[PDB]
């Protein structure tokens, strides 16, 4: 049996879905692996790295699906009318595995059920406690979270940490962050590392406890896993006590999310304008429409003395950690249903992390 | 000419006030005494006491010195001050606990007009109670001058490490 | 009297020579402050902000120096031979505090005399204790140390901070700083809080016990214990070839900067690496690095940005406008509203470099 796994040729992807380590466990397992040549460039794993793990490196993209009975990739395909046919590399019948984006792609879905190929789309992972080591929303927010700090200490004009000099006392960064789940929890982490006073807010009640365990406080206001639209009521009730803290704010990251619905605005752009001048904004959810309605995708914003940033993609601007991360999701997504000495695969489906995903089993 | 002292000692001192601040310097430094340190604080302030630190914008090696390590030691920021904001607390403090601090609580400076150290604020440690320091020996530090509070009335010389002068401390205060 | 801050002019240059807190400090001490409008905008003071301090606020650079008796500037003025006389502006017989790079750049100097200006280099700071307060070349380097990490961290493909997850275990970034004053010691604490393995090394001995009062580790050869020991560049050598990021920040005055990273060296790091070369406008640690950019080869981005101390302007700024008021303070008192630097004081004596008409300081053929 052969897994292949293709470098990423979306603008600006720098993962890959691979590492050594992973390739190590793939061939005990019965697989034949080949990686295009160059794939893990952008990811710092090198291909003398993936054949001492065993893998075998392949010169084109296309020689690398030609013979896959498995393919592995990152973003999904680009359809034949995107710009390149690679739903016409994978060989017919095998299975696809990926960060597909089903719901939104409709089109690149039916391209692969014609070319009789089954795909599993690993965003739809079912939230379950179990399901934790291969949820690829979770490996890469965590990332994002981190990168978000990174990201707004850049645009910063001024130092994170207190320090008291002869010169006088350069005050600590005031941060604070709208949405505590992963992505949000690891920006509080960083942020309370470089010595940031951290301040954060989310609707789940849960939240609370965590912020105040890693030294942030906590702005109170007042489903299987997540949350959903909260009203007009509550928005108005929560740029409450926000503005005491936002107007004293000098980073403020916005993770909020709502599936199926529109990312939720959290800072208006009457809200910005009154924030302290050179303060910057790292919007998040900017791919689900942001939180903040001046951030625009792929670009930073300056409007009203204040900086917004809204990156896209942002798990790729940490790619070297991103990749093999998100190679293990994969990893232990598969794994459970490689029947031992027969070199064969039967996703299990009574097991609904195959059921959750499976878009075209076709 | 120089009083002696161990932790029982310090620990006694210390144990019985209302209000103390500790003045972390260099020395609290090279051992990486924060986590220690800031536990002998938690451990006092248990009692009901009072707690503080000086921060002097000269302590260390670097600008900021101090702060990244007691921020590593989650020490509070509401609780940790600059000379100017708390130089004059140290009168009514029983405690003046100097752990690695030095040549920032000199008198040299407000004197004795030729040295080094002249001219360079300090930290009004001596007006507090009693004053315990804290180090390895009698040399110097940085400046390379003496320090005139060593050796007088009401001042305790800890001869050793900070971290372990503080890890004892800790201990004999249960 | 009367005290002027312009807006720098020199390309890149974000910060001002001035604060609020400032201002309210000058004001009270006799003088009347003014300021070029826009003059704290890349600092993010401005000048409803300024003014609300007791500024006023004059609206060319012409117009806040003409008739100003003491200027404040960061960089040097630009002479005429740069396409811009600003020392033009200056009004004669006037005072000048700034960072002059005088030892370095006669030829303002000389612009300076001849227009009777008195010039306080503040880059020539006596290094005593009293005077701590009054340095900005440790204000500002500090920040540089703290920034080579941040714009280190921004361009580096991973996290800094080892990380245990569900999925798996990232294993933490390898940080090795190099030259360990002011910047470097800065580095390595931010380093070392963001969660790298943070590994250093200087050429003076009694670096090794400040390196670790900052939870660094010092590369010292093992032969032995505490003929030719220039191989000592093999445990340096050993580090690099496991360093994510390097940070180089030795320098030398007047001179070029010593080579720390050959071409050689750079070829041995592992792809994804980068290089802070934070003395690339001296010539670099770094050959490979390039004033002003990110430079990439053999896999490795050598970064090279110029005015480090700028990229964090906002707080910059206000620090050097403290170093600039802690110099002129003791010289303010009552005689009516004028300042006398007392010729006894070695802060005055060793920054001053022309007085009336005349170069003083020694190193200056004169
Ligand atoms: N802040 C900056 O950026 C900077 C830069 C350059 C110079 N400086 C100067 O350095 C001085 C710093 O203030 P400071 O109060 O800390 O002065 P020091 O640096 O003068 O004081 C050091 C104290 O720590 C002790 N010490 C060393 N290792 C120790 C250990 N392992 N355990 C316990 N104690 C230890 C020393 O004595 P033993 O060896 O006898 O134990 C000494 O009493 C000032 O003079 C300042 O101007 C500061
Ligand atoms: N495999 C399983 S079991 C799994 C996987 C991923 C996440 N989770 C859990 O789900 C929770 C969060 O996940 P997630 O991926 O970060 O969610 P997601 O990234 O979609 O949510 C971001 C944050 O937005 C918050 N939010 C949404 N609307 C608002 C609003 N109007 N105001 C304030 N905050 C708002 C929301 O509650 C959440 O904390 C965490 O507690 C996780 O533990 C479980």
């Amino acid at each position: 049996m052969k897994i292949a796994i293709p470098k990423e040729r979306r603008p600006g992807e720098d993962r890959v879905a691979i590492s050594p380590e992973v390739v190590k466990k793939l061939v005990g397992l019965g697989f034949e692996v080949i990686v295009e040549q160059g794939a893990g460039v952008g990811a710092s794993i090198t291909d003398d790295a993936l054949t001492a793990a065993g893998a075998t490196i392949a010169s084109t993209a296309a020689q690398a699906l030609s013979q896959a009975d498995v393919v592995w990739k990152v973003q999904r395909p680009m359809t034949a009318e995107e710009g390149t046919d690679e739903v016409a590399l994978i060989k017919e019948g095998a299975v696809l595995m990926c960060h597909l984006g089903a719901l939104t792609n409709r089109p690149v879905v039916e391209a692969l059920t014609k070319r009789k190929i089954t795909a599993y789309a690993m965003e739809l992972m079912p939230r379950i406690s179990r399901a934790q080591s291969m949820d690829i929303l979770s490996s890469q927010s965590n990332l994002a979270g981190y990168r978000a700090v990174i990201d707004g200490a850049y645009e910063f004009a001024r130092a994170f940490p207190m320090m008291m000099t002869a010169a006088g006392t350069v005050p600590p960064a005031r941060v604070l962050v709208f949405g505590v789940g992963v992505a949000g929890l690891q920006a509080i982490a960083t942020a309370k590392r470089l010595g940031a006073v951290v301040m954060a807010t989310d609707v789940r009640a849960a939240t609370k406890e965590q912020v105040e365990s890693l030294g942030g406080k906590f702005i109170t206001v007042d489903a299987g896993g997540y949350a959903k639209e909260m009203g007009e009521e509550f928005r108005k009730k929560q740029a409450e006590a926000v503005l005491k803290e936002l107007v004293k704010t000098d980073i403020a990251i916005t993770t909020a999310l709502i599936p199926g619905k529109p990312a939720p605005v959290l800072i208006t752009e009457e809200m910005v304008t009154k924030m302290k001048p050179g303060s910057v904004i790292i919007d998040l959810a900017v791919e689900a429409g942001g939180n903040c309605p001046l951030s625009e995708p792929g670009k930073i914003v300056v409007k009203h003395g204040v900086k917004i940033v809204g990156h896209t993609n942002v798990p790729s601007r940490v790619a070297a950690d991103a990749s093999p991360l998100f190679a293990k999701n994969l990893l232990n997504f598969l794994t459970p249903h490689v029947d031992k000495d027969t070199k064969t695969l039967v996703m299990k489906l009574e097991d609904e992390t195959v059921s959750g995903t499976c878009v075209t089993r076709d | 000419s120089v009083k002696a002292g161990s932790a029982e000692d310090a620990a006694f001192i210390m144990k019985n006030a209302s209000k103390v601040i500790i003045v972390p310097g260099y020395g609290m430094a090279v051992a990486q005494a924060q986590h220690a340190l800031r536990e002998m604080a938690d451990v006092l302030k248990k009692e009901g006491v009072e707690v503080s630190y000086a921060i002097h914008p000269v302590a260390g090696r670097m600008p900021g010195h101090m702060n990244v390590l007691l921020a590593e030691a989650n020490v509070p920021y509401d609780e940790v001050f600059e000379l100017e904001e708390i130089n004059s607390s140290f009168q009514t403090a029983d405690v003046a606990f100097v752990i690695g601090a030095n040549d920032v609580t000199n008198p040299a400076a407000k004197t004795d007009p030729s040295s080094p150290i002249y001219g360079m604020p300090i930290l009004d440690v001596e007006k507090a109670g009693t004053v315990l320091f804290i180090k390895r020996s009698m040399a110097s530090g940085y400046a390379g001058v003496e320090n005139e509070l060593f050796f007088r009335n009401n001042t305790m010389m800890l001869f050793g490490d900070a971290k372990k002068m503080t890890e004892q401390i800790v201990q004999a205060m249960n």
